[PDB]
């Protein structure tokens, strides 16, 4: 499994979680999207 | 006492074939090399296998329109790639391709037959076809707080680095070598340890990346604060290392007007074959075993060191402009399309990429 979090995929000070052949960005409140790029 | 290095520099410069082109033709040899394994033609079955194996994101072009499968693990990287394809699609013939936007290449050379996958970085041990990375537009590492939405916009960053270089002419630059980055490869460790042993010689410290879990990820010390690339230009000697694959740091360091110390010679991006050791940068052995001799050498031969730094800066300034990125994309995909031995049919369910 590649840890995708090593390359900092999460924007806007989101937290990156490395999963089983995927990653997830946990956004700060106010942001959404795969990379936490959409500022609600 | 410097004869070995001085002679190496004279030899490398005598060997150097300068590029005089105003377009991206200086990188054509990279395209030719990367497409050589496919000279027998790419069949429909071969393409179907690459797609089934999910080695990258499947794109299709028909009638100057771009189509793509739904899934992209890194939407921002697909957007950066799409930015350039859409710029040139009005001049591209019908084709399809698989564009890997993960960091690491996908087609090791021991695989037979070769199958075509586009990746941003490889070594000579891979058959991936290099393309200009997404980050030239968007989608590079989001280093908080300096690049909150991801390292990108090479066009704008070029300008900022040139202004910063002007503030730090060579003679005003600090002679302690400098590095700020995270532990994306253990090949970086000996420099950080050398820095801790001899901080006047080297100022090299580990920052943290988004996978940081413990002090092991910074070699047992608190993480260093991240430092903008424009704030690198005050240092004469800037180190560059591989990470997961090649690093986006590399191209930026030249525009500081500083002398780049490039560690290793395996991991490439498409423009690297045109940057030549001793012509444009100081090559450092992968294991760093000659780094202290090289630092003494450049300090004792500062006129030569400056000549090398200026050549590297000029090369990036003149031959890695935004127009060179777009030109390479166009020429790469045009040349690649000639090797498809069949007529592409748009896949059911692939949405069009606009605008
Ligand atoms: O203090 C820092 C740390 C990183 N970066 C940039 O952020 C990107 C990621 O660097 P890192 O060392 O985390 O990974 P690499 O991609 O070099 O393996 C590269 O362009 C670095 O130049 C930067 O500008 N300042
Ligand atoms: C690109 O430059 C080369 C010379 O450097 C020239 O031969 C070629 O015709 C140019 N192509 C275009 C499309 O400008
Ligand atoms: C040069 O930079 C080093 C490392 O950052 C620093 O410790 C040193 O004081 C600087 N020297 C001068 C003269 O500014
Ligand atoms: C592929 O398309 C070309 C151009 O439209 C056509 O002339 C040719 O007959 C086709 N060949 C096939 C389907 O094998
Ligand atoms: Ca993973």
């Amino acid at each position: 499994d590649v840890n995708e979090c090593v390359t900092n995929p999460c924007q806007n000070d989101a937290t990156c979680l490395d999963q089983i052949g995927e990653f997830q960005c946990i956004c700060m409140p106010g942001y959404e999207g795969v990379h936490c790029e959409v500022n609600t | 006492k410097w004869k070995v290095f001085i002679d190496q520099i004279n030899r490398s410069l005598e060997n150097y074939e300068p590029c005089s082109s105003q377009n991206c033709s200086c990188y054509h040899g990279v395209i030719e090399e990367d497409l050589t394994p496919f000279r027998g033609g790419i069949s429909r079955k071969m393409m179907a296998e690459v797609v089934r194996r999910k080695l990258g994101t499947h794109y299709q072009i028909t009638k100057n329109r771009l189509y793509r499968e739904n899934d992209c693990m890194f939407p921002s990287r697909c957007s950066g790639v799409e930015h350039f394809i859409l710029e040139v699609i009005g001049r591209l013939p019908d084709m399809e391709m698989v564009i890997n936007v993960r960091d690491y290449p996908q087609v090791p050379k021991w695989m037979e037959p070769a199958i075509p996958v586009f990746s941003f970085s490889k070594t000579s041990e891979y058959h991936d076809i290099m393309y200009p990375a997404w980050t030239f537009w968007e989608g590079g590492p989001a280093v908080w707080p300096i690049y909150p939405t991801g390292l990108g916009r090479w066009d704008l960053f070029r300008e900022d680095l040139v202004r910063s270089a002007a503030q730090w002419p060579w003679k005003k630059k600090n002679s302690t070598a400098y590095f700020r980055g995270s532990r994306t490869s253990p090949e970086r460790d000996p420099l950080i340890l050398l820095s801790r042993k001899n901080p006047k010689l080297v100022d090299a410290e580990y920052t943290k990346n988004q996978a940081w879990k413990s002090m092991k990820d910074t070699l047992g010390k608190p993480a260093a604060k991240d430092v903008h690339l424009v704030d690198h230009c005050k240092y004469k000697y800037l180190f560059n290392f591989r990470g997961v694959a090649a690093s986006f740091r590399f191209k930026h360091l030249f525009l500081c007007g500083s002398l780049v110390f490039h560690v290793g010679d395996e991991w490439l991006e498409f423009f690297y074959p045109q940057l030549k050791p001793w012509v444009h940068y100081i090559p450092v052995k992968t294991d760093l075993s000659n780094v202290q001799e090289l630092l003494q050498f450049v300090k004792a031969n500062d006129d030569v060191a400056q000549e090398i730094a200026e050549r590297g800066s000029q090369f990036i300034r003149n031959h890695l402009q935004m127009d060179d990125i777009t030109c390479y994309w166009e020429n790469l995909l045009s040349e690649y399309s000639k090797f498809l031995s069949y007529n592409v049919t748009r896949r059911k369910g692939y949405d069009q990429i606009i605008p």
